[PDB]
């Protein structure tokens, strides 16, 4: 029925549009990871400094897409309200 | 009209207010917008003198053509007086039995008859439609809730992707509601959609 | 007897009155009832259409109450409205509660919980999945099930029987409520702790490699992808396994306590 | 059944007229106006109309009164 | 003694002689049951209206003990 | 005459919740409470305040509108009807300007006005919201700026709203944030 | 009926929220279920709206047979009246009902110091006398149900410290073995019939 | 809507403002204040005006009353 | 205090039991009912117990006011 | 009694929450139980209903004297009524006296032996039994704050760096709390002031 | 006496709470003291109660001056001189309003000087003044919370949360200034002129 | 303008009512005023206007505060 | 001021209670109620106590009212 399709829908925006920025997240997250262990240095800002970044530029990129996205699925969920 | 018309029509018009309340699409508009303002957060505005103002100017529209038919639509014996006062409401029932849930009148019908012996009339037929539109006002509440969730999801993942565990999302989140609501037709989509399911 | 229709409507707003004291307590527990969804002028008429729908003798006879002192039957009363409250909310209970256990095993609730809140000031999951389960319930007609066991109530219980819940029920009713949650939620905790212990011990291949983010930027992803692979077989769950029925008056309540 | 209000209003109603118009012929008549026994007659029946109808009215006014501030808060 | 000063002091409606009003009921007379009436009339006015207040306070407390 | 009377006093009687919708009142009354909101405060400054404050302004812009309708002779057949809707003309006047044609229907016309208050009222609703989107940027940026300076300093466990409310105030106390948005409002208008 | 006895119907009904929260025992029934939900970590599991529930209903089991006693006492009919002070003497009989569960939990040198305080017993004593006592009951009975928790928590953060599995926050692992480890073994009835045992 | 209303209105303002006036005519007519035949139809006149204005001013603030009721609480 | 309560509550129980019915057989005797001075005396006597009742419940009011705002915040 | 005298009875009948919550020492007993509160760091128990019901009961122990005393005195020309109020409310004012702080009240007298004038009065003991009372609960803190350190220095003695001890001190707040008869030390205490 | 008088006497007192919540320094005083409950970190107490009740006392000394000479005076047959003196009597509180709002705000509104001009520019001239205030209430005391938080982690105590012992600092410096004396005088002095 | 809207109705209207009511004391002391059907007639008419007048002055007096404490207090 | 509250007080009390008992004194007076022109004097008194204390009482709560209204 129109309700569980629409709460799936949901649950699955969420994986799609944070997908990427935590991706990225992870993997600059281990390289720093990584090249702390290949030395004797020992600090906990870098891995911060590395990752912001990282995730400020992702979604920079990204902004244009994500309005498509809502923009359609606002649409669709009010049509089955009222239809 | 006699006597007796001035208290009838007296005696119902001070009760009016209450069937309006509680046997006319003003019960749904009002939930729907309040349904709205939560989603928002906005629990302080707008204002209800606000809301509960556009809600009663549209029910008028829908109303209205049950009115006019009758005061226009309005004896030998007490069965001829009694019988045509009743062709007159008839004109009402027709609404609420198109409007309520089969079931439910079906269920208040039997008791009724339970109790007194062990078509339906006004006093079983009228808390069967409010519970029905307050059921169907839920459902619409639901989807219009349902894009914002998204936004508050998505923006709390974000902050701890950076370690921001002390932020508070709501600071944040609340913007983009607002900037998703004003980039859709917002109010008017649902008063033009509201309206033609009766119309 | 002139005077006799005037009498007959006195008798029914009277009994309207103890039909609020067992049906309003019921209107605030429910998730699509309370004030803050429903409120103003239609609440207190909408409440009174129900108490006399449901109500179970001759509506137009005086009330068998009229000798019987007020407070000492009031106060019982809203007790067997706020029981029955409690009954019919068990569904949406158990989903809201399962929210929060996800919410803290992926995210954030402040260590010490000195702000005291993390995530939204009831996190979103566990408002989410509350929402969400009772829009079904209502589409599976749930709502006739629920008027339907008022009217029961009245017939093998009455005010003038002394109704009273049953004491060796109530004790366990919190275990009940806290074993559903637990069960549900479980396949989502097991591959959090799994995967936290996996991150775990390469710490001591690459120890500087830092424990904590790398988990914690992680943990939202896992949550979400196990959470849709189950989204389906959770419905089944409220509809039946949950929903209370009016079977369940025979054990709960017993008379003259 | 609450539509038994419809039975009560609508036989009082009738019941109501005929006697409004029957104080009124009963006035028309040459010697209804002018025979004692005729006016004497009349005034019993043109003092319970009175009594009558304001009971009506003033019982109908509580009872209203009731239903009121039961549904208001 | 003033008066037969007694367990009458202790109550606010005398319910056990109201309901023996209203099974006497099953056109006026007047005058002097026309002011019998005015107590049975008014009598069960007013018990109506203390009931209908004592439960919106007695469930108002306790929806006032679970906000909190 | 008698019954325009009664016209007069219902007209009265229901004149605070016309205000409450029909008027740019509504407008006001939002816009102010969403700067208290984006500060972060929740106690002051009292709602008797700002909801006073911008009654005010609003009647400035509404006094024109009021004193045409006293001065022509609004009230004392079809001449009668034509007398009196010549005179609803300075609002209906108004409302057009704001309300947008593809609702009023649920450039010469004559709209009723029972269809420009509904109209008129979701659009300045949707228009107050353009504004509290706006306000919230500037300070937004403040409350992330904070965090991340804390964390470089690793004190991922000090809440940062014990530090970032001074800063919220000191930079609208700068801008004069209420003679901008009060001097603003008055020129949409005018 | 008498007016005077009109007017305290309408007082009592709108007192009785304060009195519950003072001179009844659904003070400590609330309160001790607040501190075992906060020693198990996750917050808001139970919803606040069970706790205030079930300790609400549980305590008008103890009370209502109570109030009723105090009503049907004042409803015989075969007392008569002298005097003001036979009338005084007659109503502070039917107190006794509730003074007397009130002096069985209050303790004595309260009592004592306040029934002195108040010149320059008395209920006005005993509900402050009550109050503190039930307060502090709650306090000690809680205070031994923190020690299991605490053991489960030096356990597993010194099994971490074995496997050499430093900075992993020892409280991902442990939140979900409270749970289990209390839901698993009805912790939830056996504390509450601990509860109502001790006045029923 | 509103243009039907404003007829509505216009219609009773009217009526009644020459209903009023023609009261008036026949007080000042001496043929017809001192004369019985014309006296009795004044009285009914004069009666049927009082009626129509009190209830017209009573059902219009019940219809306000139901609008507060709605809107401010 | 309570001990004062009491006294305070039994004291005006019964002065206005006493004086309900004092009122109630002045009216039903006739030596009372038809003599203007005893007219004039019970002319006293039914406001000043009206007033008396009043003034009490007004007091009570407040003093179950004072602890509501005080108490719940 | 007299048409006068009602409005002036009424119009105080209608303040009674006011002057309580400010010029009464309401004040003091309201702040300390909730400074205790927090400084077993808990969040809900007791409730607000519990705390200001206490600091309700034991104010009127202390104040009822007062209106006692003062009654006794309005049961029992211009220039004389004026000078007849005055002392039946030199039993309160003389209350205010004792507690407010010396300077305010003539700093207050001036922007309005003189014996004081209570609208000076009013203000200078409101805003001095608030300073009192987080002074007092300035004492209270101490001796867990000392507590939570020392309970740190276990932990780092065992290296538990992000075990946070938040939940070890917690029950240990509890223990000496009681084991101090807390709860009645402060009341037993804070009404000696006043005797 | 006169009717029209009465009704004009009548209805200024129906309006009171509304003029003295925007045209009177009450504003002033009701935001600082809520400001400074904020900036201690205690979120019940002293309850608004208090803190709502003693600022309306401190701000009365204030206005019973300005309110007084209207009480002394009568506040005289013709439209232009019953004009002349019912404006007269207003002007002593013109003389205010005018001293505590800015020339900018009243000469806009002057051209939408007038009484309705000057109430909405007091009102924004009050509001940001307090504003100013607060800001210089935090600062002596986020230093504090930055101390607390720097020498913790000297001791390596990554996440033992400050505020457990940090806010009984805040109470000792508060009264160890006493506080309340210095802003209760403060406040009065900028209006009484003494 | 609006501010001196409120001094010129005020003031305006204080004039016009204080002297209808000294113009009809005066009219009910004067013999030849008292004693005519000529001049009781006229009494008749002038007493209700100026009683109407006051009333309706009042009530929306009333009804612009009441609207003022609506849109503010709530 | 409480100083100048106690003498606003004292003489509203003390200007009441004279004009009560002075009405009273008419009516007992034989001469006084029987005589149309000394009726005349007493129906200008009877109103004129009506409407001070109705003015006073009004004014009086609308100030507390005030009071109330700005503290919640």
């Amino acid at each position: 029925d129109d309700l569980v399709f629409a709460g799936n829908k949901a649950l699955y925006l969420v994986l799609i549009l944070s997908g990427w920025p935590t991706i990225v997240a992870t993997i600059i997250g281990l390289l720093v990871g990584l090249f702390q262990t290949v030395t004797q240095l020992q600090e906990q800002t870098l891995p911060f400094g590395i990752k912001l970044l990282g995730v400020c530029l992702c979604l920079f990129l990204l902004s244009g897409w994500y309005g498509e996205v809502l923009l359609s699925y606002g649409r669709q969920v009010i049509f089955l309200a009222l239809a | 009209g006699n006597d007796i018309s001035l208290i009838a029509l007296l005696a119902f018009s001070t009760l009016l207010p209450f069937i309006i309340a509680s046997g006319t699409c003003f019960v749904k508009f009002s939930i729907v917008f309040v349904m709205v303002r939560n989603a928002l957060g906005l629990q302080q505005i707008p204002s209800n003198m606000t809301l509960n103002g556009v809600a009663l100017l549209l029910s008028m529209f829908v109303m209205w053509p049950i009115m006019h038919d009758a005061y226009v639509y309005f004896f030998n014996d007490i069965s001829s007086l009694s019988k045509h006062v009743d062709e007159g409401l008839d004109g009402y029932r027709d609404y609420l039995i198109k409007y309520s849930d089969r079931e439910l009148v079906q269920f208040f019908e039997n008791a009724q008859l339970k109790r007194q012996y062990g078509k339906p009339s006004i006093f079983a037929l009228l808390p069967a439609y409010a519970l029905s539109e307050i059921k169907s006002a839920f459902k619409i509440g639901f989807y219009l809730y349902l894009p914002f969730v998204v936004v508050d999801l998505v923006v709390s993942s974000v902050l701890l992707a950076l370690g921001m565990m002390m932020m508070s999302p709501v600071t944040i989140s609340t913007p983009i509601k607002l900037v998703l609501f004003v980039a859709l037709d917002g109010w008017t989509l649902l008063s033009k959609g509201l309206i033609l399911q009766y119309m | 007897m002139f005077y006799a229709l005037y009498f007959e409507i006195h008798h029914l707003v009277a009994s309207a009155a103890l039909g609020f004291a067992r049906v309003a307590p019921i209107f605030f527990f429910l998730p699509f009832l309370n004030s803050g969804v429903l409120s103003g002028a239609p609440r207190n008429a909408i409440i009174i259409l129900v108490a006399l729908g449901v109500w179970p003798h001759a509506l137009n006879e005086a009330p068998p109450f009229l000798s019987v002192a007020m407070i000492p039957l009031v106060l019982q009363e809203a007790a067997v409205g706020v029981m029955l409250g409690c009954l019919l909310s068990w569904p949406f209970w158990v989903m809201h509660a399962l929210g929060c256990i996800i919410d803290n095993q992926r995210g954030a609730t402040l260590s010490s919980s000195i702000d005291p809140a993390n995530g939204i000031d009831t996190s979103e999951m566990a408002n989410f999945l509350n929402m969400f389960a009772a829009v079904v319930y209502l589409q599976n007609g749930g709502l006739v099930t629920m008027v339907d066991v008022l009217n029961k109530s009245y017939q093998l219980c009455d005010p003038m029987n002394e109704c009273t819940p049953s004491l060796p029920p109530l004790l366990t009713f919190i275990n009940q409520v806290a074993q559903n949650a637990l069960v549900l939620a479980s396949p989502v905790v097991l591959v959090l702790l799994l995967s936290e212990v996996f991150l775990g011990l390469l710490s001591r291949f690459a120890p500087q490699m830092n424990a904590f983010a790398i988990s914690l930027t992680v943990k939202s992803g896992i949550a979400v992808l196990i959470m849709l692979l189950y989204f389906s077989p959770v419905l089944p769950d409220n509809v039946l396994r949950l929903s209370f029925q009016a079977t369940g008056l025979s054990s709960w309540f017993y008379e003259r306590g | 059944l609450d539509d038994r209000l419809l039975q009560a209003f609508s036989g009082s109603a009738i019941a109501t007229a005929v006697d409004k118009q029957t104080i009124t012929n009963r006035i028309e008549d040459p010697n209804l106006v002018t025979d004692p026994k005729e006016l004497a007659i009349s005034q019993e029946m043109i003092s319970d109309y009175n009594l009558y109808v304001s009971m009506v009215s003033t019982l109908t006014r509580k009872g209203v009164g009731a239903v009121e501030t039961l549904l208001r808060s």
